[PDB]
């Protein structure tokens, strides 16, 4: 029942254009599976930005055992695919570093990564290491056939 | 672990209130990087659809237009596809306005002693050459010089573009609509003696080349813009493309 209300929570974060929820099954804080956590995909001409860092945040405080959590994004060849892991799988680390936020897919293109490493670019950038003064967000433009990604760390607006 | 300790309070707290926490999730509107340094040479491809491109004495960067003082100052003629064939068929009514594309066909066509009708209708056998002259152009208050150059690769020709002065400045939108409207062709920004350009290769509506020639004939161009293109190919005929 309660990975039900974490993948919930993550669902009302992540915008309602990106169609998805739990991915492709039961599990305790204790237990952490190999298999994704959750899905969410993007169809053709879709511009959507996923709030990554907040996402892999919550799993990582959903977790009772210690854990890397991995976004995975995929150009399956008809849309952009972003899936959950609390463990990057076996054989897409990041191609991401504070020189280069970029990242452009090709059909069957994978491209990943993990909290561990958002936290080192983090602390890499002068950015406040405070909660919600930097969140991380990509910024996906979906041109078949390729998916456009933009790692950008987003501020508050405090207004 | 992975600064788990932070945040573990304020997700908790936030557990208890959802509505809160959408308002804190969407808050987050403003970008902390605003620009990102890159390395000429820089292909177009690995920029996003909402990327401009800077090249000056201060370096070479992305930026992101919403943020970007000079496209938001900038805002920049129609670019439909529609519109640029339109553009490239009514070539021959607007001669005038092409002056920089053609003027430079006609110093090539001297240049190398050669029939300027033949280099006419291969290069107009490549519209996405004058798409991308169209598009830079804007409306005609900025135009960027032209040079054509034999691709060894493909055959025909590639295009270098070259940006006035020792800054340039690619517009979101601008980069977006050249590489969308010329699929079968890539885009590199490079700098050579001290003059920033652009380089557009062959990667992977007719019109009479004819009429064409013959009104560029009636009509007499500038003359030192026939000078520049002279001083042009002379500058650019050792770069090796990238
Ligand atoms: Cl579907
Ligand atoms: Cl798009
Ligand atoms: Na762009
Ligand atoms: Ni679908
Ligand atoms: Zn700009």
């Amino acid at each position: 029942p309660a990975f039900e209300g974490l993948v919930q929570r993550i669902r009302l974060i992540v915008p309602s254009t990106l169609r998805g929820g739990d991915g492709e099954g039961p599990y305790s804080p204790s237990s952490l599976p190999s298999r994704c956590a959750f899905q969410f995909h993007g169809h053709d001409g879709s511009d959507e930005s996923f709030p990554i860092e907040y996402v892999l945040r919550l799993m990582n405080d959903w977790a009772e055992v210690p854990c890397n959590p991995y976004l995975r994004i995929q150009n399956t060849g008809v849309s952009v695919l972003f899936q959950g892991f609390f463990h990057r799988p076996h054989n897409p680390g990041g191609a991401i570093t504070p020189e280069r936020t970029n990242v452009i897919l090709g059909s069957t293109e994978t491209t990943g990564l993990s909290l561990g490493d958002l936290d080192t670019i983090k602390g890499r950038l002068g950015l406040d290491a405070r909660p919600m003064m930097a969140s991380m967000w990509i910024s996906c433009f979906v041109r078949m056939p390729r998916v456009q990604l933009a790692f950008r760390f987003m501020g508050p607006e405090d207004a | 672990l992975h600064e788990r300790q932070r945040y573990r309070g304020l997700f908790a707290a936030l557990a208890q209130t959802p509505s809160e926490e959408i308002a804190i999730v969407r808050s987050l509107s403003v970008p902390l990087v605003k620009t990102t340094p890159v390395s000429l040479p820089f292909c177009l491809d690995q920029t996003v659809a909402d990327n401009c491109l800077t090249l000056s004495g201060m370096g070479y960067y992305l930026g992101i237009g919403g943020c970007c003082p000079a496209c938001n100052a900038g805002d920049g003629a129609a670019t439909s596809r529609e519109a640029l064939i339109l553009a490239f068929v009514q070539q021959i009514n607007t001669i005038f306005e092409h002056r920089a594309f053609l003027a430079s066909l006609v110093v090539l066509a001297d240049r190398h002693n050669a029939p300027l009708q033949d280099l006419l209708a291969g290069i107009l056998g490549q519209p996405e050459l004058f798409f991308v002259h169209t598009i830079l152009r804007g409306g005609g208050a900025c135009d960027p010089r032209l040079l054509f150059y034999p691709d060894p690769t493909y055959g025909g020709h590639m295009l270098y573009v070259i940006f006035p002065g020792t800054s340039a400045h690619l517009h979101y939108r601008l980069i977006d609509r050249m590489l969308t409207a010329c699929p079968g062709y890539r885009f590199v920004a490079h700098v050579w003696q001290s003059t920033f350009v652009l380089v557009v290769r062959r990667n992977a509506p007719t019109v009479s080349a004819a009429d064409i020639y013959c009104k560029m004939r009636d009509i007499s161009f500038d003359g030192g813009l026939m000078l520049e293109y002279q001083r042009l190919y002379a500058t650019f005929d050792e770069f090796p493309p990238p």
